[PDB]
């Protein structure tokens, strides 16, 4: 896979996304029943989610478009939520046709302060597809290669820049070639490929 | 207009080292109560007391830094500090900014702060659309550069009023080899006057690399 | 299929490397039982649904016809994977003896996430026989292969009592490679053993460097 | 010789530390003695742990969370603090950033323990640094407690009103925001005449019953003036 | 949110459950005063939009600084108008015009999605 | 020659109205991994620096053999097409810090100026030849220039430093 121009951003997406950048708003209610809301919007969501705990509530209203870019799902999103917290953390959540994406939730001697310090370990110490890798753009570069031929020709291939730095780890990823992998931190090509490669960097 | 802008030392220290424009001048340092008064005697509602919500777009007035309560309807208070300072009232040395954009009256009697000269416009033309200044007053010119201020036809702005004024270039007009030309307040006396002693014995600065100059 | 199928692909990945870095230490080993494919490997070491059982990937290996005339007792090698995902100072006598008694060598462990710190306080208590300790995470991809990587070799200390004779050095006077460095790990190294380099040079076409390892 | 005194600034200061943006204001009296001390209304808690509001007084070891600031002036509920730093009951985002703050302070409910806790030897000297210390332009009198907090009020206000995007940070090089000779020879002239005042102390202080020497405000002068340095 | 103070003291108000009968409460760490939840919202947190009409006294006809525009408001049709953009300081922000009438007030835009 | 070129900059100047028009409208999409407003740059300096290239490439084909800065400049003594540019047909835009001419003055170049102008004429753009600025091009200009002889006059010992320690 070289000019595979869609195999580009299968990589990309594949190289972190945080609960943080979905999430429009969050906000925390008081609603004691266990089988319906003091929230309108809301209702249908509890009913179609007992077929095929704490009274303190906990929302968060996701973005639709910001679903789309970093490409993600209810099903996942929470999937992941659930089992990060796992049996002491009962969790819903309404399904991608919607017109309003939520995600409810309870705990399970002062709850206020609890539900408030799991705000945050929600939104910056959970992950949902690495780190220190931010922004990744793609690019089409001049690659000069063997005809089968003979004669070198013009043979561009896609190639994957970042904006940040781990080595060790975004180099056994399915899909890329850690025979060529390169970061200007030759500090950290030389930890990893041993003083010379460090040294040719 | 304050400073030069060619004129500084290469090298070392570059930059660091200003020369003054030819119009440029600095403030001395005026007294504050004889305006502190003028003021809380013409709409200023002092700070001691206030109230929020009764006032709410009220807009804060500050003199030399400090805050001396607000001000209903300032609209007037302005346009009367600015007809005092022309008749000479309130010494031409002294800053008036009103930022509408924020709601705050800025008080400047401070000492350093450079100051240059600019015409007046003022629409005031009940026979058209005008520099308050006449060639009526220039060919008249005991006609010093005092009256030219103490009439209202020239004001010091300094730095930080010069933020909410609007300049005109050439007085009058705001061929194939010219250079192509592209609510005003104030016009410039004459724009080679941004220039300091060194760039004005220049001949045609207008026509060089900058950095020569 | 989960996000399981990928544990797999990468334990076999890690594997293959070991075996490579085996036959590049001084090791009997065939170009196939390097490829093994993903495929003819599952039906081998798994058990019912389709999880890989360690404990029986673990195995032994020896001096080729040829290592045994260059360097004479080199022993054999010893290679081992574990199922428990932190394993522990106890899970290590296991290891710990099984070498000390059979009279190897070279022991070889493959922590899955990491060994305990009361265990691997236990390494060097066996000489002559000396053991190593790799992370998996660390040789799913064999590093040697990297383009920057040029190819390093070991020497007798017959090869090298020559270098130093043959440039008039005094063992200090060479160019060095850290103990801890990801080459060094890879072949084996040992304090006071020598390294032939040889790259590729736009200058020359072939450079020959040599680092001794402090 | 040419940044102006007594002004607001606000700057957001880098990801690797304990604070997220901080308020300044430079002060000195414009006309005598003229100290160089600032204020410091900085802002803990990165932009994610769970954010308190603390500022810097002269001569204080440690800094001192905001509310009791207020309350060691003269202004001791809630809400009549808040009353200060907002002005728009409206604005529930700013409002609730205060609210871990309030929590801080929750513990000083006066004006007894509001200048205590800044360490009846202590308790006076707390007074002190508030009227001669603090924001010391405005005026350093005395009543007018209820100014100087107006204002602390206006900088925690403007401290947020970025804090919450909605103010750059304040432009370093903004021009708009010079020494003359007359003015130099002032802080000269006073740093001299002060040495003349204090030694005319001395021939009044063993005359167990003319002495003005008047040539430190000559040759001081001359010396500066001669090669170019200021002071003395 | 929109939270509340009290009579008697005015201070801050944390929130306590009402247990044998399941309902919120407000209160007071002061003294004792006491009031039931004035709704289930309790804290928002809101990772805007809110500014880009920026304080804009009648006076905004008198800041000379100002454009210049003549187009004609969606309701008094006079050809009097000044603008600029949000003063929302964010770097990611856009770049659309906002309309002041000299013969109104009201704050017709450019924009067109 | 010299009019040909007036109007490759009067052009030029509207394909910048024009994208101002479709700015100040929302009626263009955000190039991954840029702002609305920066891609907004983007163009404007591409469409000036498009313009002012061939502003110069008129003249350059309009001095004959016989031009003698020409002749000095194909023999290799001295100057290049730049120079003949800057000086036969428009100077150039200015810059400081690599973005046209701040906004040092809340939201306008210099008092002579409507706030929120981005236009070029604001931000720093000299429209004339050496031969022929106005009062802001030849501003701009300065501040640009300024940036220049600032690290002539810092990376001029930090660049010795770096060498001495490269010795030693
Ligand atoms: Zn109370
Ligand atoms: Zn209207």
């Amino acid at each position: 896979i070289a000019l595979d121009i869609e195999k580009a951003k299968v990589i990309q997406s594949s190289i972190y996304t945080t609960l943080k950048n979905v999430t429009s708003a969050t906000e925390i209610y008081y609603d004691p029943d266990p089988t319906s809301t003091v929230i309108e919007e809301d209702f249908d969501t509890v009913e179609a989610y007992f077929s095929i705990q704490s009274p303190w509530l906990l929302r968060l209203e996701l973005d639709r478009a910001r679903m789309l870019d970093k490409q993600l799902t209810m099903n996942q999103v929470a999937d992941k939520i659930s089992e990060v917290f796992s049996d002491d953390l009962f969790v819903m959540w309404s399904e991608d046709n919607a017109d309003k994406l939520i995600i409810r939730c309870r705990v399970i001697a002062e709850e206020d302060q609890m539900l408030k310090r799991i705000e945050a370990h929600m939104l910056d110490l959970i992950a949902l597809r690495i780190p220190g890798i931010s922004k990744v753009y793609m690019v089409k570069h001049k690659v000069s290669v063997p005809d089968e031929s003979g004669e070198y020709k013009n043979e561009e291939l896609w190639a994957l820049e970042t904006d940040g730095i781990n080595l060790a780890e975004v180099m056994a990823v399915p899909g890329v070639d850690s025979s060529r992998t390169y970061s200007n931190s030759f500090v950290e090509i030389l930890s990893v490929l041993g003083i010379e490669a460090t040294r040719s960097s | 207009g304050l400073v030069c802008p060619a004129e500084t030392p290469e090298g070392q220290a570059c930059g660091l080292v200003k020369n003054l424009s030819l119009l440029s001048g600095i403030s001395i340092g005026s007294p504050s109560e004889p305006i502190i008064n003028f003021l809380e005697e013409w709409g200023m509602e002092p700070l001691e007391d206030y109230d929020p919500a009764q006032h709410t777009k009220s807009t804060r007035i500050f003199v030399n830094g400090v805050w001396t309560g607000i001000h209903r309807d300032p609209s007037m208070l302005v346009s009367t500090m600015r007809d005092l300072r022309r008749s000479g009232a309130i010494s031409p040395e002294v800053s008036i900014i009103r930022d509408i954009r924020e709601r705050e009256f800025k008080i400047f009697t401070d000492v350093g702060r450079v100051y240059r000269p600019l015409f007046i416009v003022e629409d005031d033309e009940s026979k058209d659309n005008e520099l308050r200044i006449t060639k009526e007053h220039i060919r008249k010119i005991v006609y010093g550069w005092s009256s030219l201020v103490t009439s209202g036809v020239i004001e010091y702005v300094d730095g930080e009023e010069e933020e909410t004024i609007m300049i005109a270039m050439t007085p009058e007009d705001l061929d194939t080899a010219k250079r192509i030309k592209p609510t005003f307040t104030h016009c410039e006396i004459h724009p080679s006057m941004i220039l300091g002693v060194a760039a004005s014995i220049i001949p045609f600065p207008d026509h060089n690399q900058s950095p020569r100059n | 299929m989960e996000d399981n199928n990928r544990i797999i692909s990468r334990l076999w990945r890690s594997f293959r490397t070991v075996k490579e870095m085996a036959a590049d230490r001084g090791y009997f080993i065939s170009q196939e039982e390097m490829d093994q494919s993903l495929e003819e490997f599952r039906s081998k070491i798994c058990d019912s649904m389709g999880n890989p059982q360690r404990k029986l990937m673990s195995f032994l290996a020896n001096p080729t016809p040829e290592a045994l005339e260059k360097y004479s007792d080199l022993g054999t090698l010893w290679v081992e994977f574990c199922d428990e995902p932190s394993v522990g100072i106890k899970t290590m006598r296991n290891f710990c003896l099984r070498i000390q008694e059979k009279n190897f060598s070279t022991g070889i462990f493959i922590y899955q996430n990491n060994i305990t710190p009361s265990a691997n306080k236990m390494i060097p208590t066996v000489s002559p026989a000396i053991i190593e300790t790799f992370q998996e995470s660390d040789l799913v991809v064999n590093i040697t292969h990297h383009e920057l990587v040029p190819k390093h070799i070991r020497l007798s200390d017959g090869e090298k009592s020559q270098l130093l004779q043959r440039y008039k050095l005094k063992e200090s006077q060479l160019p060095r490679i850290q103990r801890e460095d990801p080459v060094a790990r890879y072949l084996g190294l040992k304090r006071g053993q020598v390294v032939k380099i040889i790259r590729r040079s736009e200058t020359s076409g072939r450079y020959a460097s040599y680092r001794i390892c402090l | 010789q040419e940044s102006a005194a007594n002004i607001v600034q606000v700057f957001k200061k880098a990801a690797p530390s304990p604070i997220s943006h901080v308020a300044e204001i430079r002060s000195a009296l414009e006309k005598g003695s003229r100290l160089i001390s600032t204020m410091q209304i900085k802002l803990y808690g990165r932009e994610d742990k769970g954010r308190t509001i603390k500022a810097t007084l002269p001569y204080v070891k440690q800094d001192i969370p905001i509310v009791i600031v207020f309350r060691a002036l003269g202004v001791v509920p809630d809400g009549e603090i808040l009353q200060h730093i907002c002005y728009d009951e409206n604005d529930w985002q700013m409002l609730e950033m205060l609210k871990p703050c309030i929590e801080e302070g929750f513990v000083i409910q006066d004006k007894e323990v509001a200048l205590d806790f800044i360490g009846e030897k202590r308790i006076q000297y707390a007074k002190d640094i508030l009227q001669k210390e603090l924001l010391p332009h405005i005026t350093q009198e005395e009543g007018f407690e209820t100014r100087k907090t107006f204002f602390l009020g206006y900088m925690v206000n403007r401290l947020l009103l970025c804090a919450l995007e909605r103010k750059d940070q304040d432009d370093r090089d903004h021009f708009g925001k010079l020494d003359l000779a007359g003015p130099l020879l002032a802080n000269l002239f006073r740093i001299l005449f002060r040495k003349l005042t204090r030694e005319i102390y001395r021939y009044m202080q063993r005359c167990i019953e003319l002495a003005v020497k008047s040539t430190t405000i000559t040759s001081g002068l001359k010396y500066s003036l001669a090669t170019g340095n200021w002071g003395e | 949110a929109s939270f509340r103070f009290c009579l008697e003291c005015n201070n801050m108000l944390y929130p306590k459950e009402d247990k044998e009968n399941q309902r919120l409460l407000y209160s007071c760490r002061n003294c004792d005063y006491t009031e039931l939840a004035e709704d289930p919202k309790v804290y928002r947190h809101e990772l805007t939009n809110i500014g880009e009409t920026a304080g804009i006294v009648d006076d905004i006809g008198q800041d000379p600084t100002l454009p210049r525009s003549d187009k004609e408001c969606p309701e008094c049709h006079s050809r009097d108008c000044v603008f600029f953009q949000s003063q929302q300081r964010r770097k990611d922000t856009n770049m659309t015009l906002f309309y002041v009438c000299l013969n109104c007030k009201k704050t017709f835009r450019d924009e067109s999605e | 020659t010299m009019k040909e070129i007036t109007h490759a900059i009067s052009s030029a100047k509207e394909q910048v109205q024009e994208i101002i028009y479709k700015a100040q409208h929302n009626e263009l999409e955000l190039k991954p991994g840029m702002t609305l407003r920066e891609s907004f740059e983007g163009e404007v300096s591409r469409t000036l620096n498009d313009a002012r290239d061939s502003a110069g490439r008129s003249a350059e084909m309009n001095l004959k053999d016989l031009n003698n800065v020409k002749q000095m400049v194909s023999a290799g003594s001295k100057g290049s097409f730049i120079n003949i540019a800057q000086m036969s047909a428009c100077v150039g835009q200015q810059m400081v810090e690599g973005k046209r001419i701040a906004f040092g003055f809340a939201d306008r170049s210099l008092p002579h100026f409507t706030k929120d102008d981005f236009s070029p004429e604001s931000k720093g753009f000299v429209e004339n030849s050496y031969l022929r600025l106005t009062p802001q091009e030849f501003f701009f200009h300065a501040m640009a220039g300024r940036e220049g002889l600032i690290d002539t006059a810092v990376k001029t010992a930090e660049t010795g430093y770096i060498q001495r320690r490269l010795v030693k």
